[PDB]
């Protein structure tokens, strides 16, 4: 899934 | 006690808030969350939001496996064989999120401390 | 793999680094980790220094249960049944510390990341 | 238990 980086 | 309750908590390197349970209270005002993308932390009681689903008209972020994210508002609920579909409209169009796919950003988190936190 | 490690960490909610272990590797970049207070969190590797003890000549924070914190200098180390102590030196004079009595600000941290960095 | 930074 896309996101914020973590 | 809030062992077992869903919530909305921050990921504190990132700033965003994210969906997951509670799973301890481990003390020093933090609770241990099981995030629901796997990961676990120790949270801080200020930085959860006791709040499932996320409320109608919530301004929200909302993330996919194959394209970027972005900001619009929760316009619907739907449960099916127990979990949860949001449903989000930006610039006019609706569509559809599960549960992991919606976040709050740092900003839209904060409007709902005051009627949602745990500090 | 890295489970078992000795590390320094950031503690993403207040920048500072903290002494503790892996546990786990978690994937997605990121390593559970038991730090020496007690609390856990999924950390990044970028954000663990795979260094123990912390080096000399390395610019430190040092705590105390009777003054308030400042930066100091690693100038020494020791290890007694065990535990490891540090020999930190502010202004000349030089003093000694237990693990937990030594962190890294933010700054201190990222100094050491490109040499000591999971990341 | 030092004075230390507040977490």
């Amino acid at each position: 899934y896309i996101s914020p980086l973590k | 006690s809030f062992v077992g309750l869903r919530v909305v908590a921050k990921w504190s390197s990132n700033g965003y808030f994210y969906s997951g349970k509670i799973t301890r209270d481990v003390g020093a005002g933090k609770y241990k969350l099981l995030f629901d993308d796997g990961y676990e932390c120790d949270v801080l009681g200020k930085d959860i939001l006791l709040c499932d689903p996320i409320p109608l008209d919530t301004e929200v972020t909302a993330l996919s496996e194959d394209e970027y994210f972005s900001a619009g508002v929760v316009k619907g609920h739907r449960k099916e064989s127990g979990e949860l579909y949001y449903s989000i409209e930006k610039e006019g169009q609706r569509k559809w999120y599960k549960r992991m796919a919606v976040i709050l950003s740092l900003e839209q988190g904060n409007r709902l401390r005051e009627q949602y936190g745990l500090g």
